[PDB]
């Protein structure tokens, strides 16, 4: 019905949505760089920056920095899209800690091949076996995590992946109100709180 | 969609009362019923059927597959067979539910039908589980679920459609 | 925000012992707010490349120069003058108090 | 567990050793002379060996003296963090025994051995011992030896050795009365005696003189450390009690 | 850096999920519409005097400065249209007339943008049939029954049933009701479906 809903996240596309929140608190993250030519009045936040200068900047400020003849700056990936890390994604997708790992993991690492690293391919792959990895754990934990505490399984799961966790319970409970006969009485909604 | 809309859809399925009350033929827009004639059997739509029930106006017959027999045949298929097979309605489910819940009293047997019911359902469940872990560990492009009804579609699909949403795009974002 | 929006109660003559300083205290917030909004605000975001006083009026309260801040030459603070002893007079505030040396003026 | 890049570091800095004292416990404000005293201490100077045979003891102990509340306990902990085999000791909480050498069967035979106490552990390496006026003197006799030798001589079971004890003692202890006395000679506030004071190279005293000031300055930085939340944690998040989150033999981000 | 104001509005709204709508930022958004001032002055100030002296080194802090621009105009653009999102989902979820401890939450120009949705909503509810249109917010969920028992939880007034027909809606009074009549007030929740 006429509920609700967020701007959807557009963050795996080829460009983010402009409106989704959840794409804007993505971009926000910082993002290691290294600054191709000296840039004035800008030392007040890092009067001129040198040129070499190793920085750690927002992803949409990196974006909009970098033109593909990396004129302005170099782009490097964050520690936890490397090759040591995605060996660790590779060894078991289920332990790693995604929430910790940045909340937006995956709209995180698609962002990233913006920037054409040479290994942007290897970073396409991993992110995938990651999802494909971890997809049966949140799977069975959504639909089978009845009416109880949801913290522990929750706890490990990247944005993406709670929303999926969320999509999951959502389908579960209403089976189960509906199977005990709740879904037939009409009620007021969230609002009578007011 | 929610599960009192795929109910909503299940109550459009045909059943057998038993009128205590005469009424002549009712032309409904989805179709004329009747006439009602006291004692005999009259085909109606289980929404219909359910209200006279609660209304204390009919006793309602069940379908010929709520037999335990069929049921127990059926069961024993399903667990036997890989693919899901054919199952005896459409709404099957939702069938069980509403006729046992309103009418246990008319339906011999209702502990069998709904323990078998729920057999079938769990055995159903199970093999769409195996489905999905199929598809999205192969990277399936489709799917082929013939004889799936749409409860069963209904109470896992949006998970399942939003994961493998976020798949594609995972596996195309290299597309230049 | 309107009174029935809030915990205040009613007003009524006979007050409480709080209102009685709520009133000087309003009084004092009213004026605070105006003052904060006036061109002596702090500039924006390297408004200018060296830093700047606050247009050369940056505010401070009593309580944050009651401290290291002696003998700072440029010392500003919104307050009540009140003459808290006869001839000394004193400077008060929601923070609390000072003397005021007003030999020129 | 290169070398490069410090050797260049050296050279690109100036006065690197104030630097690194500064930096030495960041969440620590002041005391920057201890913190020097303490930079000493982690980096030692060098054991000779004499023509005679004797030695000269390299390390270089500190006893710290202060006030409740002036961060002792807290650079002892930073200590324990900072350097490799820092061993933690608190004066109430440790026996002379625990300190060097303890007789213990090994139940893989039934044979009893030594087992090594703290400074034993600690060789080559740091001990910090907090409430160090709370210990007993018949457990600072073990301390004594260890100090002023570099060993310690053990006789018990079958064995009959002298352990290598050769570490830096870092400790820490409030004056006599709890706070430190003006009104007082150093000798009475300092309840240690002169035999055991010889031994430590570096004696602090620090106190909690209420200057504003430099209350101003502790407060507001003290007052930014407890606003401070790390950048990979939620904004209302309670820090999550202790799990293993080690997940490769060797470290990722390298 | 200069985004952290915009952000604080990304993140009030990003930390309720639920859809319940927050006080209006005024102040966040005075502050951010401020320092989109400045930046522009800064940037206009800075792109003349590379374009008349001719120096060229100042172009990469304009790239930085008219990113930073936009960066702030689709955080506020984001977080306004999330409010607009939130209002729409009330007068589905309640109702048309709000109550006065959320009403207080929003913008008048909210109000305006919510009255006009109405009116354009109501509209095109009319414009659906030959006489008397289709309430279409009516008949949220599928039906039923053709008459549901309702108790009152509030202490309310005469509801007229039908012309001179009325029921008293007193505190703990139940009645017996069409459905499609009492739909409304079980959703502003003056009534209690039982059973
Ligand atoms: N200069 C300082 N900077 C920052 N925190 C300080 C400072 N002085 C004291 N503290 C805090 O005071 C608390 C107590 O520190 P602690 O190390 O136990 O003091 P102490 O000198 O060992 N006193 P005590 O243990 O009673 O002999 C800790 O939370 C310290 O962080
Ligand atoms: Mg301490």
């Amino acid at each position: 019905s006429e509920a609700y809903f967020r701007v959807e996240s557009g963050a795996l596309g080829p460009e983010e949505n402009f409106l989704s929140l959840d794409d804007i608190l993505m971009s926000h993250e910082k993002l290691p760089v290294r600054t191709e030519t000296a840039m004035p009045r800008l030392g007040a936040f890092f009067n001129a920056v040198p040129q070499g200068s190793k920085l750690e900047l927002p992803l949409w400020l990196a974006k909009g920095l970098f033109d593909n003849k990396r004129r302005i700056l170099s782009v490097e990936l964050p520690k936890i899209y490397q090759e040591g890390w995605r060996t660790v994604f590779s060894a078991d997708p289920n332990v790693v800690d995604l929430h910790k790992m940045g909340p937006h993991f995956y709209g995180f690492g698609s962002q990233l091949l913006h920037f054409d690293s040479p290994e942007n391919a290897d970073i396409s792959q991993s992110l995938l076996q990651t999802f494909i990895g971890r997809f049966r754990r949140i799977m069975d934990s959504s639909q089978n995590a009845y009416n109880e505490d949801t913290s522990a399984l929750v706890a490990r799961l990247d944005e993406m992946e709670r929303g999926l966790f969320q999509t999951g319970q959502k389908g579960l409970n209403d089976f189960q109100c509906w199977e005990k006969g709740q879904a037939s009485q009409i009620t007021a909604s969230n609002l009578v709180q007011n | 969609m929610d599960a009192a809309e795929v109910e909503f859809l299940a109550e459009k399925e045909l059943v057998t009362i038993i009128p205590n009350f005469s009424l002549d033929k009712i032309y409904l827009i989805g179709g004329d019923l009747g006439p009602f004639n006291p004692g005999l059997p009259v085909e109606v739509p289980l929404w219909l059927a359910i209200n006279l029930k609660q209304r204390q106006k009919c006793r309602l017959l069940p379908p010929e597959w709520m037999d335990v027999e069929k049921l127990e045949k059926m069961r024993d298929h399903e667990r036997k067979e890989e693919t899901f097979t054919p199952m005896p309605s459409p709404y099957y489910m939702e069938l069980t539910k509403l006729l046992l819940n309103h009418a246990s009293d008319n339906i011999p047997k209702a502990d069998e039908i709904r323990t078998l019911v729920k057999d079938m359902w769990d055995t159903r469940i199970a093999k769409l589980r195996v489905s999905a872990d199929s598809f999205v560990r192969q990277q399936e492009a489709h799917a082929k679920l013939d004889n799936l009804t749409l409860m069963e579609i209904n109470t896992s699909g949006t998970f399942l459609t939003q994961a493998l949403n976020h798949m594609y795009k995972l596996r195309t974002n290299l597309q230049p | 925000l309107p009174l029935l929006m809030t915990n205040h109660p009613a007003p009524n003559l006979f007050g409480t012992p709080r209102d009685k300083a709520e009133m000087f205290r309003e009084r004092y917030t009213i004026l605070h707010q105006r003052t904060h909004r006036h061109e002596l605000f702090t500039p924006p975001v390297i408004g200018s490349h060296p830093d700047e006083s606050g247009s050369k009026f940056q505010l401070k309260t009593i309580e944050t120069l009651l401290g290291s801040t002696t003998k700072i030459g440029d010392a500003i603070v919104l307050g009540m003058i009140t003459q808290l002893k006869e001839g000394k007079f004193f400077l008060e505030d929601p923070t609390g108090t000072v003397q005021l040396d007003l030999s020129k003026a | 567990d290169i070398a490069k890049i410090k050797k260049f570091s050296k050279t690109r800095s100036k006065d690197i050793f104030d630097q690194l004292a500064k930096s030495l416990a960041p969440s620590i404000h002041g005391h920057d002379y201890v913190k020097k005293a303490i930079l000493c201490l982690l980096l030692g100077g060098v054991e000779r060996d004499l023509e005679n045979g004797s030695h000269i003891r390299g390390d270089i102990n500190i006893l710290l003296i202060g006030d409740p509340s002036v961060a002792k306990s807290q650079l002892l902990r930073y200590v324990l963090c900072t350097a490799p085999r820092a061993i933690p000791t608190t004066g109430r909480g440790s026996s002379g025994v625990g300190l060097t050498a303890a007789v213990t069967t090994d139940q893989e035979t039934g044979e009893r051995r030594l087992e090594a106490g703290a400074m034993v552990l600690a060789d080559r390496g740091v001990v910090c011992i907090d409430e160090f006026d709370k210990m007993s003197d018949m457990d600072r006799t073990a301390i004594h030896e260890v100090m002023e030798q570099g060993r310690v001589t053990i006789a018990k079971a079958g064995i009959h050795a002298r352990l290598n004890a050769r570490c830096s003692v870092l400790a820490a202890a409030n004056p006599v009365y709890g706070r430190y006395d003006q009104y007082k000679t150093p000798m009475e506030n300092i309840g240690l005696q002169d035999s055991l004071l010889s031994r430590f190279d570096l004696l602090f005293i620090m106190l909690d003189q209420m200057d504003p000031e430099q209350d101003r300055e502790i407060s507001d930085h003290v007052l930014r450390m407890h606003r401070y939340r790390a950048p990979g944690e939620q904004d209302g998040d309670a820090m999550p009690l202790g799990s293993a989150v080690d997940i490769l033999a060797t470290d990722d981000p390298n | 850096m200069f985004c952290e104001k915009a952000m604080e509005l990304i993140r009030e709204l990003h930390r309720a999920p639920e859809g319940q709508l927050p006080a209006f930022n005024e102040d966040g958004l005075r502050q951010v519409l401020e320092e989109m001032k400045a930046l522009y002055e800064q940037n206009q100030s800075d792109v003349n005097e590379a374009k008349s002296g001719g120096r060229s080194d100042l172009i990469p802090t304009i790239k930085f400065r008219h990113c930073s621009l936009l960066r702030n105009r689709r955080c506020t653009v984001a977080y306004l249209y999330d409010r607009l999102l939130r209002i729409r989902a009330l007068r589905w979820e309640y109702g048309s007339v709000l109550p006065n401890a959320l009403r207080f939450h929003m913008a008048a120009e909210e109000m305006e943008w919510f009255n006009n949705y109405k009116r354009s909503l109501a509209t095109y509810m009319r414009s659906l049939g030959g006489d008397e249109g289709l309430d279409i917010t009516q008949d949220m969920k599928p039906p039923k029954s053709l008459y549901i028992e309702v108790r009152c939880l509030k202490d309310y007034g005469e509801f007229e049933v039908d012309d001179g027909t009325s029921v008293l809606l007193k505190k703990n009074s139940q009645h017996f009701l069409p459905r499609w009549k009492c739909e409304q007030l079980i959703r502003q929740g003056v009534l209690e479906h039982i059973l």
